[PDB]
């Protein structure tokens, strides 16, 4: 989510992802805590018998057959956290997220209420106004010729500088705005 | 604010115009494949995998999080068919053929057994209920000017 | 020795079951790198156009306009009368019409015949 | 009838003599006053008709259409007030002149005691609409659209004129009263077949019939908001009014000449309802929904039963109101997005809640929710078709389902979901737009209290 | 004079006052939910009187107050029917709605738009009252569509969630599939009987043909979520828990069964429609119970329980016992609404968790909900002398002693056993084991609203069955004699279901793991019906909607035939005519040719 993706996933990453998926579906299968702990230790052991495999052409055949086994017993109704992309409350509060720029359209009668918040709002707007002009130059000078290769942005390197393209990340509405 | 060159064109039939079209849709040259040059006018537009947009990565920071879409990337021809609110081609735990066989076998077996049970009903070792007044002739239909044949019931 | 998963059109094949995500070659890695590079270029362009405080409008997406034009206003200029196209058009534009015409004509012929001969029990059929 | 025609004519000098910053107020106020005056025609009688003079007469089929036509103009003026702001005073006066001329032509067309005058005004309505479409249209395709909107119509109606004069050479008159009282059957002959075709194809093309509807998406998409209003609300009902007026002489030939048109309409309703499901444009979706509803009305007219006529009239009125409101909502969205694409603007109920409520009500009215007059016409036509044939319901039922689908689809894609992040020019809805929405929607819910006002002469 | 009609209309009209007040100042304060709850309670108290009058005398009435319109020989008027079913079902629905609103005042406290939620609930209640009290087919259709629209608006309560919108559209689609049959029935009734009024329909139909009853059965299957059109009810649980507790559990879903009950004079004259109804109910209840036995979401399991109960009531309709089906409606309302309320309390106390894999020891951690759910599950399984026994036991006795399909009887017995089994599953997996939730314990039931709302439904599910059964006149012949084994068949099968479900559930404690079988995969995936039927048809339709209708026909061939061919022909003719080099040689050669041809041709 917050981290930029890479061009490809290494064997280590695929092994870790398979291990996590297997553990999650095992705890979905093994409802109780003691049974899950026993079978998770057993599956970690059976996953550990081939840690020190040296040749890559044989270690890729082990994970390839492990992905054929996981699919067969993958518990077609797994446990999903409520806020996860499959959970029951995934995007429940997504309609309560109102953008900050909407406050620019408030009537002056409504802006009479909450004066300190709006004063801080022009303060933030001015800060962004100078920061963006700095960041355009910083990102233009730091980019390699021909365009970026990965969508990872550099931080701020001077004293008064701010990280390039920061306005829409720090001004997230909230997790539960209302 | 879009140039004439940018818009879709005829089917790319030569390698140079194929490369130009691939560059136009913001994709790799060997990753670009147009629809077959049949009568239907797909033309210049590229053919993307028929994968649904429900199965796209839900953790990548898409520019359109609801649609799981990115700014600039070529949109699938049938995007409106695959919008997470419609048909999705996400892989299932059980193969499609096996699910189809199981579903239709269950339905056919249920229908056949219902028909069989209709052939062989279930009842009680009793005779029909007896109603006194000429099988309730007056209270069921009426017509009191015909005097139907009387029916008497056998007391046992 | 487990049963094998058979992909279908409406139930595709999982990424972890792809037999092409293992037999990796340097050409495949180069292709992935180029894909990431162009994706990052597009993302950088969008983010530069998105965080600008001087922008007070909609960020025009060439891909969206191109998709709409391809779906709407480009179908005819690339149309060519072919046996497949001709047969499909004739079927989908003629067959249903004659099918429904035959069905309704048969039903109404039966109804009119039953009116003429006289056993239809039209009692209480006042409002038509 | 002159007490309404004369003020419509006097609307032109008042507009042309008004100040450069006061034309809209005068036009709106006097149009509303004219509509209030025209409300008097709604007092119809079970007897023959309101025969004002030798030239003009009013019936309970003409009265609701006249009231709707008079009521439409203020809504069109309010809708066009926005996008004509940077327009010069002379060109704004020309636009208002075109609208007033179109209303005058429609008002004279809906009374039209004589058939040749009816045809002349029927074609006179074509000029201001063409000028509006081709002149004040944003996109480059408008000209082509205008061409289509012209030629199709004329291609339909040029034979009709000949047929009309031919009738006056045999019957001797074209007055609708004399035509109705001196009606004689048409024998089964090739000449009578071609006379039937000439009389019917003129009004089939403008309704439009499936297969002749290609001009309608172009004309509605490319026209300005007022043009879309007048085309969807009133200009589509000219074909239905003409067919209900002219089918008095086509019997009993229609009993077997309506089969191709009944089949075409009953399949085209399904085809257009399915087309609405996959559309990248809001205006095209609304236009195809209009095509479906008009195909249902065509089916009703071809059945030729009292319930068919009642349902056809009610459906025409309700569809005109609903399509006008939907086009207004689409234009309100477009004026902020400037793209006219369904999926670019999303999650609008978070930003514009009252507009979301208006969208919900318009979608429900299009969805034919009881006890709206939309469903009154729907059920009347459905029962009449069931009496005509017990199988038609199947098709009808499918249409109903599909209708609801795309309606809610139009409601869900545009209003529900997450808002588009890079669109920050969504200003709060003005009082003008909300007033326009209310003036569109309240008459529907008030007419559902007194349905007999729009059920036609066969009530 | 005549207090019966006045009170019956007054309860309905006072159900409407908060809707009018929704534009006033009270709607902008926090007193609106309490205002609506008090209005509903007062309406229930007022409507308790017509029930007493009917119970004492047997008062029946129809009120035709406002004449809507006269279409030649057919008069449509605002007619209300106040027969046994209406005056009996108004108080039950009002009491359930009052309990659900008092529960919602506590459950939905964090919702910014809570007044809109309450007004939506009241609008649904008004639409259901219109549906129930309708005397003509048009008003019945108005209520039929109003309940569907309210369900659509309440399912997609959270507009941000895509799944909620998908579920709402699915519910609308299935309800419109039912609406097709409803419209068929209305059209046939008006074409043949020349009236949408129930009185004229009953008089003019001594033997009802197949078509109108098939249409009514199709509409009832569409809204009651029978096996053909079932998945929308399980999918409708994306909405808030009170919506599922009120709409999709006890009130809106029984509308199809109520429609079939309203036409019982016409159902007894047809024997094939009864067989179809019996088969549909049996397959529905069996399939839904089999799906429920293996689910892990509590709300989904309770939804499948509701669907199974609806299938059982449809079986009862199919065996020609409408009054018994209405009685089962009345008892199911109470205990299933209370079951959903307990589930919602568990979910709220457990930080918005619905899966039972993260529910552990709640028998002692939160006892009031535990005992309420135990009572509700005992009532559901037809434990003797509870609200569910007095209906379900009679259902079983009637279906055993009827000349009906034997397969349907077997399916009903297996469905009852499976009902006992998944009730055991709920209790075992939600209240018996060790805790499995996150360590931050926030269990709390100490709120007067929740306690009072649950306790009223407890009193209902304990005593209302007895009160109703002993306080209504007899409307069917009793099964006085009974084989001893046949008398206890329901109890035996329910106890066997308890025993087998508990024995199979206790094996999860063992330290043994095994991959699932084919039957488990079939039952857990809802019989594969939601997958295939939501991917094979729709895609194809959508594909056609762009392939044949949109592109091939509208955009290509219909464009090629009339306009483009004309343009091509005119362009070619213009090119041929205007392609003159300007040579007078050719001009006068043509002049000579035409002069020569005219003399020969025209003389
Ligand atoms: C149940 C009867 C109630 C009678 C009481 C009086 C009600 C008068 C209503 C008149 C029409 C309403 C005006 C339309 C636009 C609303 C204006 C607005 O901006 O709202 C903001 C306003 C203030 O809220 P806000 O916070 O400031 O605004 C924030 C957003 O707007 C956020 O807005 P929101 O989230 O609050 O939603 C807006 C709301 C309001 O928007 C609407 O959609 C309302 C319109 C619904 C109709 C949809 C079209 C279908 C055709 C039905 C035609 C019925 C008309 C009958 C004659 C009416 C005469 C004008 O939408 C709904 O509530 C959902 C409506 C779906 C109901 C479906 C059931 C329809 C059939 C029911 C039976 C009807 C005949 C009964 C015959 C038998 C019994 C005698 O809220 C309201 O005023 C709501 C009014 C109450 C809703 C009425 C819904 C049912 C009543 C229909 C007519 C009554 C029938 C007569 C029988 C009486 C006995
Ligand atoms: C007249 C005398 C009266 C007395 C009569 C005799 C008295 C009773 C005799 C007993 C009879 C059977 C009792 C055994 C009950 C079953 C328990 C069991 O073994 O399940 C475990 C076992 C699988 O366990 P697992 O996968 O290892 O566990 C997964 C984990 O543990 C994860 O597990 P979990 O923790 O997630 O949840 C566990 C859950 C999940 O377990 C499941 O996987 C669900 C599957 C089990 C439900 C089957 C029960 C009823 C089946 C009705 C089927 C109707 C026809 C279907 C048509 C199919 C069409 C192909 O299981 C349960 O909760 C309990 C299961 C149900 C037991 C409670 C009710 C059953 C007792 C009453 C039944 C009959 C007596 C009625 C009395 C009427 C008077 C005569 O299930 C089976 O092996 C299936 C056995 C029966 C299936 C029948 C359908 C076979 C159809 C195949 C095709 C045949 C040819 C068709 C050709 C058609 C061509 C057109
Ligand atoms: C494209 C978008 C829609 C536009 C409108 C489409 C609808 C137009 C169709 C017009 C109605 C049908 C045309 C002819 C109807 C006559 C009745 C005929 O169908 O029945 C048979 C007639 O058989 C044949 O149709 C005879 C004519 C055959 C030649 C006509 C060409 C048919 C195909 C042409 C298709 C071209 C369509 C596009 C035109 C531009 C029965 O034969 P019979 O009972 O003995 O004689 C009946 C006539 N009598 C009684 C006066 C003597
Ligand atoms: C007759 C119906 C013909 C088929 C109708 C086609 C409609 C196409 C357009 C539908 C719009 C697309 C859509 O709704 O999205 C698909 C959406 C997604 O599925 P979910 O399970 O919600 O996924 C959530 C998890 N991610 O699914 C749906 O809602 C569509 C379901 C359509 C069902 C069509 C099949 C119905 C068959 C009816 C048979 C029963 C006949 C009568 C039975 C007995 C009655 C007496
Ligand atoms: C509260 C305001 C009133 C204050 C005190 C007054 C109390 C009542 C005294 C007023 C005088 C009596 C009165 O209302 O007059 C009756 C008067 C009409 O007079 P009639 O001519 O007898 O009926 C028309 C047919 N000829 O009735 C009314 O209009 C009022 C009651 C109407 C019923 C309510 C309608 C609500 C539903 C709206 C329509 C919905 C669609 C139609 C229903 C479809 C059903 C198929
Ligand atoms: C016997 C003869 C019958 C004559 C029937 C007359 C039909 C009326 C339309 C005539 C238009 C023909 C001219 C034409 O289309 O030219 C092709 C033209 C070339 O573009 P230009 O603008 O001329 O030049 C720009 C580039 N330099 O192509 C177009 O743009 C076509 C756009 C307009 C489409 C009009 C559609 C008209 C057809 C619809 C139905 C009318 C048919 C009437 C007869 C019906 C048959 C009984
Ligand atoms: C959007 C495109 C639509 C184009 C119009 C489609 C309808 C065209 C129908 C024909 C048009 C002219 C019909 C004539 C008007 C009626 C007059 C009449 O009926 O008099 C007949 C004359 O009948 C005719 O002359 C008809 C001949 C037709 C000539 C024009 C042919 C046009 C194309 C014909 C095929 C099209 C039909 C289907 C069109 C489908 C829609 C495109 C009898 O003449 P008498 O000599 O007095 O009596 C004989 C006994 N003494």
């Amino acid at each position: 989510a917050f981290s930029a993706p890479a061009a490809y996933l290494t064997h280590q990453q695929k092994v870790l992802r398979l291990y996590k998926r297997a553990l999650r579906h095992l705890e979905s299968w093994c409802v109780h805590r003691d049974k899950y702990r026993y079978f998770a230790c057993l599956m970690r052991a059976r996953f550990d018998e081939h840690k020190n495999e040296k040749d890559m052409v044989k270690a890729t055949q082990l994970l390839r057959q492990a992905e054929e086994e996981f699919w067969y017993g993958q518990h077609p109704q797994p446990y999903i956290f409520p806020e996860s992309p499959g959970g029951t409350s995934y995007e429940r509060y997504e309609c309560y997220k109102v953008p900050e720029w909407c406050l620019d359209d408030w009537h002056p009668s409504e802006k009479a209420m909450y004066p300190d918040y709006f004063a801080k709002r022009e303060q933030w707007k001015r800060l962004r106004r100078e920061s963006w002009e700095r960041e355009v130059k910083q990102l233009q000078e730091e980019t390699p010729p021909g365009g970026p290769r990965t969508e990872a942005l550099p931080p701020a390197r001077k004293e008064g500088d701010l990280p390039p393209l920061w306005w829409h990340i720090v001004t997230r509405p909230r997790e539960r705005p209302m | 604010h879009v140039t004439k060159d940018m818009f879709p064109g005829p089917y790319p039939k030569t390698p140079e115009e194929r490369a130009a079209a691939a560059k136009k849709y913001n994709m790799r040259v060997e990753d670009y494949e147009p629809y077959p040059d049949d009568g239907m006018g797909y033309g210049d537009y590229p053919k993307l995998p028929d994968r649904s947009q429900q199965e796209r990565d839900p953790w990548y920071d898409w520019d359109h999080p609801d649609l799981r879409l990115n700014w600039g990337e070529p949109i699938h021809w049938d995007l409106d068919m695959y919008i997470r609110n419609r048909v999705d081609t996400s892989p299932t735990p059980v193969s499609w053929n096996t699910m189809c066989k199981h579903l239709f076998g269950f339905v056919a077996f249920m229908l056949f057994m219902f028909w069989v049970g209709e052939i062989y009903p279930s009842y009680q070792p009793v005779g029909p209920k007896q109603y006194p007044y000429n099988d309730l002739y007056l209270e069921r239909g009426g017509d009191p000017t015909k005097e139907p044949e009387p029916v008497v019931h056998y007391e046992i | 020795s487990f049963p094998k998963y058979k992909p279908s059109r409406l139930a595709t094949l999982p990424a972890t079951l792809d037999p092409a995500e293992y037999d990796i070659s340097p050409e495949t890695r180069k292709a992935q790198a180029e894909r990431l590079a162009i994706r990052s270029r597009l993302k950088r362009e969008y983010l530069l156009q998105y965080n600008d405080p001087n922008r007070l409008g909609v960020i025009e997406d060439p891909a969206l306009i191109r998709w709409t034009y391809a779906r709407s206003a480009n179908i005819y200029p690339n149309f060519r009368p072919t046996p497949k196209t001709s047969l499909l058009g004739a079927l989908f534009g003629i067959g249903p019409l004659f099918f429904w015409y035959y069905v309704f004509k048969t039903d109404r012929d039966k109804k009119e015949k039953l009116i003429q001969e006289g056993k239809l029990d039209q009692t209480f059929n006042i409002s038509y | 009838m002159l007490k309404i025609i004369i003020p419509t004519t006097m609307l032109l000098p008042m507009t042309w003599m008004s100040k450069h910053n006061m034309i809209w107020i005068n036009a709106t106020v006097h149009s509303l006053l004219i509509s209030l005056i025209s409300l008097s025609l709604l007092n119809q009688l079970g007897e023959n008709s309101l025969n004002f003079s030798l030239t003009f007469f009013s019936d309970s089929l003409s009265a609701p259409l006249l009231v709707l036509t008079t009521w439409l103009l203020p809504l069109m003026l309010m809708a066009s007030q926005s996008h004509l702001s940077k327009e010069t005073t002379t060109r704004k006066k020309l636009y208002i002149t075109m609208l007033i001329l179109l209303q005058l032509f429609l008002i004279m067309t809906f009374t039209a005691t004589e058939l040749i005058l009816f045809y002349i005004l029927f074609e006179a309505t074509l000029v201001p609409t063409l000028i509006i479409i081709t002149r004040w249209g944003n996109q480059t395709e408008r000209l082509n659209a205008g061409l289509y909107f012209l030629f199709y119509t004329l291609a339909g109606s040029l034979p009709l004129l000949v047929a009309l004069v031919y009738i006056q050479n045999t019957t001797g008159s074209l007055n609708f009263l004399i035509i109705h009282y001196w009606s004689h059957p048409l024998s089964n002959s090739w000449s009578n077949i071609f006379m039937w075709l000439a009389c019917i194809m003129a009004f089939m093309v403008k309704m439009p019939l499936y297969g002749l509807h290609l001009w309608l998406p172009k004309a509605h998409v490319e026209a300005p908001i007022a043009g879309s209003m007048v085309l969807a609300a009133v200009l589509l009902k000219l074909g239905g009014y003409g067919m209900m007026r002219i089918t008095t002489i086509l019997n009993p030939l229609t009993n077997y000449m309506a089969y191709p048109f009944l089949m075409l309409s009953m399949w085209g309703m399904i085809m257009t309802s399915s087309i609405c499901l996959r559309q990248t444009d809001l205006k095209s979706l609304i236009a195809y929904s209009s095509v479906s509803h008009m195909a249902l009305v065509i089916v009703a007219i071809m059945i030729q039963t009292p319930w068919s006529f009642m349902g056809a009239t009610a459906l025409m009125i309700a569809h005109g109101l609903t399509s006008s409101m939907l086009f207004c909502l689409a234009n309100t969205n477009y004026e902020r997005v400037h793209s006219r694409t369904m999926i670019l603007a999303r999650g609008l109920q978070t930003l514009l809640p009252l507009m979301a409520t208006w969208w919900l009500v318009a979608s429900l009215t299009n969805l034919a929710l009881p006890p709206s007059i939309n469903l009154i016409g729907e059920l009347f036509i459905i029962t009449a078709s069931f009496s005509w044939s017990n199988i038609t319901i199947i098709l009808m039922g499918m249409n109903m389902m599909i209708t609801a689908l795309y309606s809610l689809y139009m409601l869900i894609t545009t209003q529900r979901g997450k808002y588009t992040h890079h669109i920050n020019n969504i200003k709060p809805s003005f009082t003008r737009e909300n007033a326009l929405m209310a003036l569109h929607i309240l008459p529907l819910l008030l007419l559902t209290l007194n349905p007999k006002m729009i059920l036609g002469p066969l009530y | 004079m005549n207090p019966f009609a006045s009170l019956t209309l007054t309860t309905l009209t006072i159900l409407t006052i908060p809707i009018m007040m929704s534009n006033s100042n009270i709607y902008k304060t926090n007193l609106y939910p309490n205002y609506v709850k008090t209005t509903v309670s007062y309406a229930f108290t007022l409507s308790l009187v017509p029930l007493l009058m009917f119970m004492h005398t047997g008062q029946e009435m129809i009120i035709s107050n406002w004449h809507w319109m006269t279409l030649q020989t057919v008069e449509l008027s605002l007619s209300f029917k106040m027969d046994y079913f209406s005056v009996m079902f108004i108080p039950v629905a009002l009491f359930v709605t009052w309990s659900i609103m008092e529960f919602s005042m506590w459950y939905m406290h964090s919702d910014p738009f809570i007044n809109r939620f309450f007004k939506y609930l009241l609008l649904f209640l008004i639409t259901m009252m219109i549906l129930v009290t309708a005397n003509n087919l048009f008003q019945l259709f108005i209520g039929w569509e109003g309940v569907g629209i309210m369900s659509f608006l309440l399912i997609g309560w959270w507009h941000g969630r895509t799944d909620a919108n998908t579920a709402a559209l699915q519910a609308i689609l299935y309800n419109r599939i039912g609406d097709i049959g409803f419209v068929l029935s209305m059209a046939w009734f008006l074409t043949h009987s020349n009236a949408w009024d129930l009185q004229q329909i009953f008089m003019l139909n001594n033997e009802c043909p197949n078509m109108p009853l098939i249409g009514l059965l199709l509409a009832a299957a569409g809204k009651s979520a029978q096996f053909g059109l079932h998945p929308w009810l399980p999918s409708a649980m994306e909405g808030p828990t009170p919506v599922s507790a009120l709409l999709h559990s006890s009130t809106m879903v029984v509308a199809g069964v109520f429609l079939l009950i309203r036409f019982y004079p016409l159902m007894e004259t047809n024997k094939l429609v009864q067989t179809m109804t019996l088969c549909l109910g049996a397959i529905t209840t069996l399939f839904t119970a089999l799906c429920a036995i293996t689910q892990n979401d509590i709300k989904k399991i309770v939804a499948f329980s509701t669907s199974s109960q609806l299938g059982l009531m449809m079986v009862t309709i199919g065996i020609n016992q409408p009054h018994l089906a209405f009685l089962h409606i009345c008892m199911h309302a109470f205990f299933k609404a209370m079951l959903f309320m307990c589930s919602g309390s568990i979910i709220h106390s457990l930080n918005d968790e619905q899966d039972i894999r993260k529910m552990g020891g709640l028998y002692k951690a939160m006892p009031f909900t535990t005992t309420a759910l135990i009572i509700g599950s005992l009532a559901l399984t037809g434990m003797p002398y509870l609200t569910g026994f007095y209906s379900k036991d009679l259902i079983i006795e009637a279906v055993n002693m009827s000349y009906t399909n034997a397969w349907a009887l077997l399916m009903t017995l297996i469905a009852t056993s499976l009902t006992a089994a998944y009730s055991t599953r709920i209790i075992f997996f939600a209240f018996l084991g060790k805790p499995r939730f996150p360590p931050l314990v926030l269990i709390n039931e100490n709120n007067p609203l929740l306690i009072n709302s649950i306790k009223r439904l407890l009193i209902g599910s304990i005593f209302a069955g007895f009160i109703i059964s002993n306080n209504i006149p007899p409307m069917t012949v009793p099964n006085t004699t009974m084989p001893l084994y046949m008398k206890m068949t329901a109890l035996i099968v329910t106890i066997m279901g308890f025993m087998l479900a508990l024995e199979l559930n206790n094996t999860t404690y063992y330290l043994k793991f095994k991959y699932p079988s084919q039957t488990y995969k079939f039952s857990n995936m809802l019989g594969y019906y939601p997958s295939i039927m939501h991917r094979l048809p729709t895609y194809h339709n959508l594909s056609m909607s762009q392939k044949s209708a949109s592109s091939l026909l509208d955009l290509i061939w219909l464009e090629t035939i009339l306009p483009k061919t004309t343009s091509f022909i005119q362009m070619k003719m213009s090119i041929m005519v205007s392609n003159q080099k300007g040579l007078i040689k050719l001009y006068f050669l043509s002049f000579l040719i035409t002069i020569m041809i005219s003399m020969t041709l025209f003389n």
